[PDB]
């Protein structure tokens, strides 16, 4: 009963076939990744990995090492909505 | 004479509905998910199923 | 955006948005819409742009 | 269960609009233009002799 006394409501923008997995997930978006998904000598380097969206900021670090596997579950949880998927699918030759 | 690069090791690739958003300090960052910047919306029309 | 995005924060009073990748409006829009629990200040982009 | 329900994002969601409808009801007690419970009141007294 006051002026600007109001209840808002945050409905989708649209519902089109536009909405899905805003994910390109690695390796995909510009240029393709120096470790993840290509073979080093090295490996993964240690270092943090910033993931912010949804309110909540996350710094986790990923150390030096870590198998895909690693950095799959540390960058999962704390996030809210969001999964992880890991796989290493390679192929091989042997010749000469 | 063998060869240098031997830790051969995958993709990350992890999902999210809602929009989230990846920086790294460095190299940090690339190594594991290259350019990308904050995210994408996957335009699911193409299904290509 | 001429080649990258707009990797820039928001200072919604005490508390400091860290958003990043804004190449168009509806970027930063989702990521309005998406941080709008921590930042006290509510989103609305009608869908005309 | 602690881990079942990965929605807890949307929990959360459904107990912040839980809260903003109580800080709500706090308002809108209005009983001339002087919100009972929120607001400012200042403890008074009513005259009865």
């Amino acid at each position: 009963s006051n002026a600007y006394e109001t209840i808002d409501i945050s409905l989708q923008n649209a519902s089109a076939s536009a909405i899905g997995s805003y994910q390109v997930g690695s390796n995909g978006a510009g240029t393709v990744a120096s470790v993840a998904g290509t073979a080093t000598a090295s490996g993964i380097a240690s270092g943090t990995v910033n993931l912010v969206g949804g309110g909540q900021v996350k710094n986790i670090a990923i150390a030096a090492g870590d198998s895909a596997k690693a950095i799959a579950e540390k960058m999962d949880g704390a996030i809210p909505n969001l999964s992880a998927r890991a796989r290493t699918v390679f192929t091989a030759d042997v010749s000469g | 004479t063998a060869a240098t690069t031997t830790i051969v090791t995958g993709y990350v690739q992890l999902n999210s509905p809602t929009a989230y958003s990846v920086s790294g300090t460095g190299t940090q960052a690339s190594q594991v998910f290259g350019n990308a910047s904050a995210a994408q919306k996957s335009s699911v029309a193409s299904v290509d199923i | 955006v001429t080649g990258g995005s707009l990797n820039f924060d928001v200072t919604v009073g005490s508390n400091t948005v860290s958003l990043a990748g804004v190449t168009s409006t509806q970027d930063l829009a989702d990521q309005l819409n998406s941080n709008s629990s921590k930042l006290g200040i509510t989103a609305s982009i009608n869908d005309k742009g | 269960g602690s881990n079942s329900d990965a929605d807890r994002a949307a929990l959360q969601k459904e107990v912040a609009a839980q809260q903003a409808e109580l800080t709500r009801i706090s308002d809108t007690t209005t009983f001339g233009g002087r919100k009972l419970l929120d607001g400012s009141f200042g403890t008074t007294s009513f005259q009865v002799g």
